[PDB]
């Protein structure tokens, strides 16, 4: 695993020693090379795992997330190239350093053979993201947003640490292999109930769960484009990865401890999908759509069936890609309008046809159009929930309909209609933006050819 | 480029601040009416008639012809609900109550008559169709190791 | 003696049927004149800002920003806990959760009981 | 559309509007030409029996009851011209209307094509450039104190002047640009 | 060896070549529409061969060429079904699409983006072929969503028009309401039968329970525009006339009926689902015919005619005659597509006018369209020995001699009478009276594309019914014996409809005027369903979406409970702790108190 960690570390001295007008080229090229190297991890095996050493190991749940994390950085660099043009060389190097540190922390988090190291890196990811949100944020609310994005997370995970060490005082180890092989049931007791709560609430808050999601619209709206990319695409999947890793010791208590969370997620998907219908902001709409998709993933994880896990993994990957592309499109519109309001900019297919095509494809992918991996995860989770209970489909069905609605609404209000007359600063889309859109959308349609690469270890 | 004073504020409870709020939203003082001071935070923002924007004048030269909107005029709170692509409150040739009664009466009558016809079906003065080989036992389900009771058909 | 039109919330009353567009008073005419005056002032301002050849940007609308701020960032500071607000919040945020919990719990209890007693015909139910 | 609206509609205007609406809905009801002509003449006659009504309080009660009658028999599916705000082809070609300033963003390779049109385009742009500076002063001097009352603009009064705020009216894309 | 599978796959793959070439240089020239038309005609000619092979022998086949993925014990693969329905419906759809494209080459000449229109039509055709030839539920769902997306993209062809966008969103909404039931059916089938393959589903389901069939019926009602979810089909006429002629008349709307046909082994085992299907079809056909009888837009009337025919086919499914319903699909394709083509020709020749109040004497002013529409209306009304007689007449005989709901039978008879009646209305109001259009006469039919495209569908609607009926093997028992009055019931009711409609229409010539009645207002406003159902529910939902979900819960109470309460408590504690005047008097008094308390408490 060091063959990928070491180049990510070496990205920092290369950036800090580069010329004042050549940092972006070097960063993008070497990030793409690192992603190409990390593509090797996709060759998983039906056997146990790729146990590299005592500290790092790779599974078919960790491999797609690692590949997505490595692939995200070049896209974030291309997205941030624009609004950091008038920025001093030292501050641009600091921004690239923060991005590289975040990628390194995520890469070390996704392997994380030991659970305490996983938690330490899980919380280490919080610092560069907070710095990015609070420093390079345009609006005045960013600071408050950052505060939220911090405290919620910590409020979730401070008990977890205690629980973690408590386990090592009883079980004696926190290595995931030993934990899996020496698993023992949790008796129905109040102490076990609170241990379950401490283990679960840590990852519930960052997913986020409905009722604990108030930090997410603030963090995504107030953050710069790269921050929105990293939060929507990868940083949301940390909770799901942690839950799928840690639910191996919570049985059979979960069989009755998942009812409040299942109810909360199955109603919050509807609530957030309806919230998306009436939104005056594009970024808030995308954030609430992300909340709905993550609530569906939470339902899948709480069901705890093989089809649930497969659908959860596929949906996480597809949602990360789709949300990243949607945030990029919204930022491209904002950089010309400088308002971030849906109804101010209208009739854009007359002026930017290729951007309208990109918007259509992104909306269709969000709308879960077959045979995309989005719908693969959707159908897997839906069938698993139907097996769990034949009534859930009703709620699920409603969500699907509502989803499509707001998606096309986002497509119709911004692209269709008559253009705004008093906006004459709509320049033709650059090659950079179109290349970013293509690099976002082509991997989705290529992954739909080989779904088993993102279906997880239970395929 | 917008001043702090311009933005929405608390509920206007005195006539002078009511007039100031009315002037802020670019409307007449006696034409301005805030939402009732309940728990919901409507506050300073004015209450405009619930009329849809589909029924606005289509021949006036609006600054936003698609939305039928003007530059500067106070936007309705639920503007995004009334955008000519959604619910519209345009008057109908027939009163709403009468349309509701006619629609639900027609639907209920159709359902009741369908149920009645289900009670009293329509058929032909014939007996059931006869199938030769033990009511097609072998070809419908199979199970050839039971030898069911033979059925013979009465030739007339 | 024709049937009378009854306006409703979703089917409003026509302008030509308004019983207030006839009993006209000089105060009403003055109000209409002032409305036209302010509308013309706003239109003149927008047209002056719109036809300027030196402008190469978006004409900022204070009404749009004010509407967005009122819809988004002003709800909480004007919020007051009242019996109406408290009851509506409790209902809309608690009732559906317990309703769905009861429904799903009853369904799963029936399913588990049928599993335990044994007549459910689970044949071919391999993938779950 | 092209004309500015007034603060209110007089009784004469309301009567004319009701007459036009009644005729339109009558021809919607009376499909054939001879039947429509007969019933339109009959309705003009019945509309004409109260032309010379003198007192305004009685003439406003006649039109008020005429608006209660029209609504009752208003043919809930009237005939609408195809390009009218209710027609089938109302905004069919609205997406083909591209603003003129978009031509400022064309690549020089694209501007190599059509050189004469672009030369005329800088000519028009210069004309507007001086005209706007003249019109700001003209409209500022001609406006009454306290702001305008009606949104009707004055014409040009000198020799070389152009009407104030003319650029976005004469540079309409087209009725059917494509 | 085995030419059948090779040809059946080849027609589908050669339907795809222009999509690949859309990035080439030909897409930037004016030869693209002719290229696509030639490709479609060649595909139809190639696909004519598997139909001949099936007709000669009865060849059936399923091809599982590419294995997609194995989920434990469930294998998903790209499987195509080449049974009777598929190999019979491919040539009909291809022929109709060829005619519609040749019509479009003349109708849409003034559109700047005509190549995009043709590629959209070809994409819709490919999606429909995928839907029809699908052998597993996943591929069927892929086609089900592809046809819906293509319909959405083609309805809102003119993006400037708000009504087009509203109609597209409405169609998407209703199709997703159907998609709910479709997903329910797939989930149940995989949970119980452990397979999305049709073969395993048929083997493992000797008696099908209610839930999967109810889901399938819901999806079929959603896409076929049954009475519950009907208005989207009449609203979908905002798009160009070729879109309505191809998609929303004869090809895409019969997809729900085709879905119900594909599951006929499971439909015959359940008796309640059949009753529900029969009732839904009867109410749909009656309501749509009653709406159509009083409309004034020609396109709206033809759309309601299509909806009534779909309801009749759903009735046929409900009386356990799937093959007869498929036959009616095949004939309806021909004659309804030609009817829409004639309507589009009239609209184009008449300066984009759709209302019939401004259509006068066109029987002589433009005769070819007149005779084509007369032939199509005669075929629609089931005139004997036409394409519509050989299906609709059998429908009527089957529904009369079946132990079914009597109310549904009465509704079907009244629907047939009303069909005759609005066909009479179209002919009378569009071709008989004196001219009523603007004086600038621009009538012109002299274009080879229009004439040839219409004449091919004329030949179809005249002879294809006979050819198909006499050239297919028998798949149902015949109603050999018939009461003499019951045999002629369809003809009698159709003639009675002609007579009554003509007599009632001739009264408009009279110099008498009268205000409309309540029934006329009910029928003209589409039964008031579009009004109420588009204002009462949506508003409420939208209101809630801002009132409870957005403002009250998310922005107020969820914000008050966790973060704001914590902030308030911490601020109050900080104020209390830090509010010290700096007096050491108080400090050491507290020191004395704590020293006193510790000794007593901890000893
Ligand atoms: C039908 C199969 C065709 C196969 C032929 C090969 C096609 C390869 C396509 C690969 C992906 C396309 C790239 C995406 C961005 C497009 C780039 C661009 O800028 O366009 C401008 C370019 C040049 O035009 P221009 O004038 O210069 O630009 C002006 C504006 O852009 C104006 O632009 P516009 O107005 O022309 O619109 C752009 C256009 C293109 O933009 C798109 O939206 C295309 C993407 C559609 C997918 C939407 C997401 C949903 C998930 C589906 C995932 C499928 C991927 C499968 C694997 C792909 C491998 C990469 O949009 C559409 O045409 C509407 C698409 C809606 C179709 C819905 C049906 C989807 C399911 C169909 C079945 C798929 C599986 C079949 C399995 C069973 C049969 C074997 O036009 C094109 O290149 C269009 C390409 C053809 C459209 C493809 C649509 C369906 C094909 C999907 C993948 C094929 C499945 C494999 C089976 C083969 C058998
Ligand atoms: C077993 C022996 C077999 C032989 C049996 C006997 C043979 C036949 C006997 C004849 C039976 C009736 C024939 C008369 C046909 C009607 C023609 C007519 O008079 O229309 C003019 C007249 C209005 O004309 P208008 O408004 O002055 O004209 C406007 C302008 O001229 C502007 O006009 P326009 O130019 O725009 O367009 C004119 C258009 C517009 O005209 C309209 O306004 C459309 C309304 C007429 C359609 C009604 C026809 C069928 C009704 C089915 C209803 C099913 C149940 C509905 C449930 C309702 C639930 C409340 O009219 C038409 O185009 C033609 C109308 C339809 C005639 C063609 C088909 C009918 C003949 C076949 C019918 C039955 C025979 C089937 C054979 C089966 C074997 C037994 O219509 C009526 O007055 C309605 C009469 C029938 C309505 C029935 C529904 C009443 C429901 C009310 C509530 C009842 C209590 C429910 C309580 C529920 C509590 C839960
Ligand atoms: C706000 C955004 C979401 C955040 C997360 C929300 C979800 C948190 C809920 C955690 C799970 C449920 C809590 C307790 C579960 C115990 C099981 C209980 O529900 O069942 C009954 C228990 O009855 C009562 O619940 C007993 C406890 C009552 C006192 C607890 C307070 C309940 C309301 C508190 C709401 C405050 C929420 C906010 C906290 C900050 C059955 O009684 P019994 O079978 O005999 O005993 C079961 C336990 N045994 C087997 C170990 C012996
Ligand atoms: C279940 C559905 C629950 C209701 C869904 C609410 C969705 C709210 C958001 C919708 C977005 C707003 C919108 O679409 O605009 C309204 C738009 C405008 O109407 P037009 O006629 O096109 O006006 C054009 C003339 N100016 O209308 C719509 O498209 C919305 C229609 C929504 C219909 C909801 C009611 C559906 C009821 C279904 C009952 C059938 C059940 C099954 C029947 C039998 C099946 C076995
Ligand atoms: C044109 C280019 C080709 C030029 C001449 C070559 C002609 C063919 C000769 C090539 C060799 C044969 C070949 O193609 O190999 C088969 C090869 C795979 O080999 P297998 O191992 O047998 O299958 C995988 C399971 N083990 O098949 C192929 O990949 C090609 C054909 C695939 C089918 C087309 C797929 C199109 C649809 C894309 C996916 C859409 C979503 C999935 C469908 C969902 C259905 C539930
Ligand atoms: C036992 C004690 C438990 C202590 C729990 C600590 C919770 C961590 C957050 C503490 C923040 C409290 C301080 C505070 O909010 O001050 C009010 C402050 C005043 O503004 P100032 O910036 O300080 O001054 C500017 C004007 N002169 O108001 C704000 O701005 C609040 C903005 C930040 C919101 C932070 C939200 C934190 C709560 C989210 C969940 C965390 C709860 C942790 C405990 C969970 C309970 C088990
Ligand atoms: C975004 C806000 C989320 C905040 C976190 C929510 C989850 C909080 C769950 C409790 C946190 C601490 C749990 C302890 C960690 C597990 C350790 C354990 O299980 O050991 C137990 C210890 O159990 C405890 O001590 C639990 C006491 C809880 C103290 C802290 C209370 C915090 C508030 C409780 C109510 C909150 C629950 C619902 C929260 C919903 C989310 C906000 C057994 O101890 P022994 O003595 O060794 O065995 C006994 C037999 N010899």
């Amino acid at each position: 695993m060091l063959k990928i960690i070491i180049p990510t570390t070496m990205l920092l001295p290369m950036t800090w020693m580069s010329k004042h007008n050549m940092i972006w080229i070097n960063a993008t090229v070497h990030s793409l090379l690192i992603s190409l190297i990390s593509l090797s991890l996709l060759n998983q095996l039906g056997e146990n795992s790729l146990n590299f050493s005592l500290t790092f190991f790779s599974d078919s749940l960790s491999a797609p997330l690692l590949v997505l994390t490595t692939w995200l950085l070049p896209l974030m660099l291309m997205a941030s190239q624009s609004h950091l043009s008038k920025e001093t060389t030292t501050r641009k190097k600091l921004y690239i350093t923060m991005l590289i540190l975040l990628q390194l922390f995520l890469i070390m988090t996704f392997t994380a053979t030991e659970l305490i190291l996983f938690y330490i890196l899980f919380e280490a990811t919080l610092v560069p993201t907070l710095i990015i949100i609070t420093r390079w944020g345009n609006q005045t609310e960013r600071l408050n947003a950052g505060l939220y994005f911090l405290f919620y997370t910590l409020a979730g995970s401070l008990p977890l640490l205690v629980a973690l060490v408590y386990i090592q005082n009883t079980t004696g180890s926190l290595n995931f292999l030993i934990i899996h092989y020496w698993s023992h049931p949790l008796s129905n007791s109040w102490s076990n109930i609170f241990m379950w709560l401490a283990c679960i609430m840590a990852f519930m808050v960052k997913m986020p769960l409905y009722g604990l999601h108030l930090w997410l619209p603030k963090a995504h709206v107030e953050a710069p484009i790269a921050g929105s990319m990293v939060l929507a695409a990868v940083l949301l999947k940390l909770g799901g990865y942690g839950m799928m890793r840690i639910t191996t010791i919570l049985n059979p208590l979960t069989n009755y401890m998942a009812y409040p969370f299942l109810m909360l997620s199955m109603w919050g998907m509807i609530m957030t999908s309806s919230i998306c219908l009436r939104q005056t902001d594009l970024k808030s709409l995308i954030a609430y759509s992300s909340v709905s998709h993550m609530a569906l993933v939470i339902v899948a994880i709480m069901i705890q069936t093989p089809w649930s896990f497969m659908g959860a993994t596929a949906l996480m990957i597809a949602h990360g890609l789709t949300s990243s592309m949607l945030f990029c499109l919204a930022n491209t519109n904002y950089e010309r309008v400088h308002s971030r309001t849906m109804i101010l900019a209208r009739g854009l297919q007359t002026l930017l046809p290729l951007m309208a095509t990109w918007w259509l494809v992104a909306s269709l992918t969000n709308l879960a159009l077959p045979p995309s991996i989005n719908l693969i995860g959707e159908l897997f989770i839906i069938t698993a929930s139907f097996s769990w209970s034949n009534i859930t489909i009703i709620l699920m069905g409603m969500n699907m309909m509502i989803t499509a609605l707001y998606s096309l609404y986002m497509l119709i209000t911004t692209q269709r209609g008559k253009y705004t007359h008093h906006i004459n600063n709509i320049k033709p889309s650059f090659t950079r933006e179109n290349a970013l859109m293509a690099l976002h959308i082509l991997p989705l349609l290529l992954l739909t050819l080989n779904p088993k690469m993102i279906l997880g270890p239970l395929y | 480029h917008v001043t702090k004073d311009m933005f929405p504020g608390p509920y206007p409870k005195t006539p002078e601040e009511r007039a100031a709020a009315a002037k802020k939203y670019n409307m007449r003082v006696e034409d301005y009416e805030p939402y009732p001071d309940d728990g919901m935070g409507y506050g300073d923002y004015p209450k405009l008639p619930d009329r849809s924007q589909q029924e606005r004048d289509p021949w006036y030269d609006w600054d936003h012809p698609d939305l039928r909107l003007n530059w500067g005029e106070p936007i309705h709170w639920d503007l995004d609900m009334y955008i000519r692509n959604r619910v519209d409150t345009s008057p109908t040739p027939v009163s709403w109550n009468t349309m509701c009664k006619h629609l639900f009466g027609f639907v209920a009558f159709m359902l009741f008559m369908f149920w009645v016809g289900e009670i009293y079906p329509s058929y032909q003065p014939v007996g059931p169709k006869q199938y030769p080989y033990n009511d097609l036992y072998l070809e419908r389900g199979g199970d050839p190791t039971k030898e069911p009771e033979p059925v013979v058909h009465y030739e007339i | 003696s024709f049937p009378k039109y009854k306006p409703s919330r979703l089917a409003t009353l026509p302008a030509t049927l308004d019983p207030a567009e006839y009993d006209i008073s000089p105060e009403t005419r003055k109000a209409q004149a002032e409305r036209l005056a302010i509308r013309s002032r706003l239109k003149r301002e927008y047209l002056l800002q719109y036809n300027d050849p030196n402008r190469l940007g978006v004409i900022e609308d204070p009404a749009l920003i004010r509407w967005t701020y009122a819809r988004s960032a002003n709800i909480y500071p004007n919020f007051r806990p009242t019996p109406k607000t408290s009851l509506l919040g409790a209902l809309f945020g608690i009732g559906p959760l317990f309703f769905w919990y009861y429904v799903f719990k009853t369904d799963r209890d029936k399913k588990e009981k049928l599993i335990q007693e044994g007549k459910l015909d689970q044949t071919f139910n391999i993938s779950y | 559309a092209f004309s500015a609206p007034a603060a209110y509609l007089t009784h004469q205007q309301k009567v004319l509007r009701l007459y036009k609406r009644a005729l339109r809905h009558l021809e919607s009801w009376c499909v054939h030409r001879d039947k429509y002509r007969y019933f339109a003449c009959l309705m003009r006659a019945r509309f004409d029996e109260h032309k010379n009504e003198k007192d305004m309080v009685k003439a406003t009660q006649l039109l008020r009851q005429a608006e209660e009658e029209f609504w009752y028999g208003q043919h809930p599916q009237p005939y609408i011209f195809p390009e009218s705000p209710g027609g089938t082809s109302y905004e069919r070609y609205e997406c083909y209307k591209v603003p003129e300033w978009c031509l400022d963003d064309w690549h020089p390779s694209e501007k190599a094509m059509y050189p004469d049109y672009f030369a005329k385009r800088e000519q028009w742009k210069r004309l507007r450039r001086e005209s706007w500076e003249r019109e700001v002063k003209q409209l500022q001097e001609e406006t009454p104190p306290g702001g305008p009352r009606t949104e009707a603009l004055p014409p040009a009064r000198k020799e070389g002047d152009l009407p104030p705020l003319w650029w976005h009216i004469v540079t309409r894309p087209r009725e059917r640009p494509m | 060896m085995n030419p059948f599978a090779s040809l059946t796959l080849t027609t589908l793959t050669i339907l795809t070549i222009p999509i690949m070439m859309s990035n080439s240089n030909i897409y930037k020239t004016n030869l693209y529409p002719n290229y696509v038309k030639t490709t479609v005609s060649y595909a139809f000619t190639l696909s004519l061969v598997p139909l001949l092979m099936f007709m000669h022998t009865g060849q059936e086949m399923i091809i599982s060429n590419w294995h997609w993925m194995t989920l434990q014990t469930v294998e998903l693969s790209l499987s195509f079904k080449m049974d009777y329905f598929s190999v019979m419906f491919i040539p009909v759809a291809l022929f109709v699409t060829w005619s519609i494209m040749e019509f479009s080459m003349w109708y849409m000449h003034s559109d700047p983006f005509i190549n995009r229109f043709f590629k959209y039509l070809l994409l819709f055709l490919i999606t429909m072929m995928i839907l029809v030839t699908a052998n597993n539920l996943f591929q069927l769902f892929i086609g089900w969503e592809g046809v819906g997306i293509m319909s959405f993209l083609l309805i809102g062809w003119w993006h400037g028009r708000t009504d087009a966008n509203t109609a597209a969103l409405q169609a998407i909404l209703y199709n997703r309401i159907g998609d709910i039931g479709f997903v329910l059916s797939m989930a149940w089938f995989l949970t119980h039968s452990n397979a999305w393959d049709l073969q395993q589903i048929f083997m493992l389901n000797n008696e099908c329970p209610n839930m999967p069939l109810i889901g399938l019926l819901l999806a079929a009602a959603g896409k076929s525009a049954q009475f519950g979810l009907h208005p989207w089909l009449p609203s979908a006429m905002e798009g160009p006339t070729p879109v309505s002629a191809l998609l929303h008349s004869s090809t895409m709307v019969v997809a729900g009926v085709f879905l119900l046909i594909r599951f006929y082994p499971l439909m015959e085992t359940n008796k309640l689902v059949q009753t529900m299907t029969l009732c839904l079809g009867a109410i749909t056909t009656l309501f749509t015919a009653l709406c159509a009888i009083t409309q004034n837009d020609i396109k709206k009337i033809v759309a309601f005619s299509t909806s009534s025919q779909l309801g009749l086919m759903m009735v046929t499914i409900g009386i356990n005659q799937p093959h007869l319903a498929f036959l009616h699909i095949c004939m309806h394709a021909f004659f309804k597509a030609m009817l829409f083509m004639c309507s589009g020709s009239i609209i184009h020749s008449l300066n984009d006018e759709q209302d019939i109040r401004k259509m006068g004497g066109l029987y002589k002013a433009m005769p070819f369209t007149t005779t084509a529409l007369i032939i199509g209306s005669l075929a629609l009304t089931g005139m004997p020995y036409l394409t519509g007689f050989y299906s609709k007449d059998l429908i009527i005989e089957a529904v009369n001699m079946s132990y079914t709901n009597a109310w549904a039978l009465l509704m079907t008879l009244i629907a047939t009478s009303l069909t005759a009646a609005y066909s009479t209305r179209i002919i009378f109001f569009a071709f008989l009276g004196k001219p009523r259009f603007p004086p600038l006469v621009l009538i012109n039919e002299n274009n080879p594309l229009l004439i040839n495209s219409i004449k091919r569908l004329l030949i179809g609607s005249i002879f294809a019914g006979f050819i198909i009926s006499n050239n297919i093997p028998p798949m149902t028992v015949p109603n050999t014996t018939m009461p003499l009055y019951m045999k002629m019931t369809a003809l009698i009711v159709t003639i009675m409809g002609f007579m009554l409609a003509l007599e009632l229409n001739n009264t408009t010539y009279y110099l008498k005027f009268k205000y409309p009645s309540q029934t006329y207002k009910f029928s003209n406003m589409l039964g008031y369903y579009p009004s109420i159902m588009h204002r009462l529910p949506t508003y409420h939902n939208l209101s809630m979406s801002q009132k409870s979900a957005s403002s009250l819960l998310d922005l107020i109470w969820l914000e008050t409970i966790l973060p704001k309460t914590t902030s308030f408590i911490q601020m109050k504690m900080s104020i209390m702790v830090s509010n010290q005047k700096g007096l050491i008097k108080l400090y050491f008094l507290s020191f004395l108190i704590t020293i006193m308390i510790s000794m007593t408490l901890f000893n």
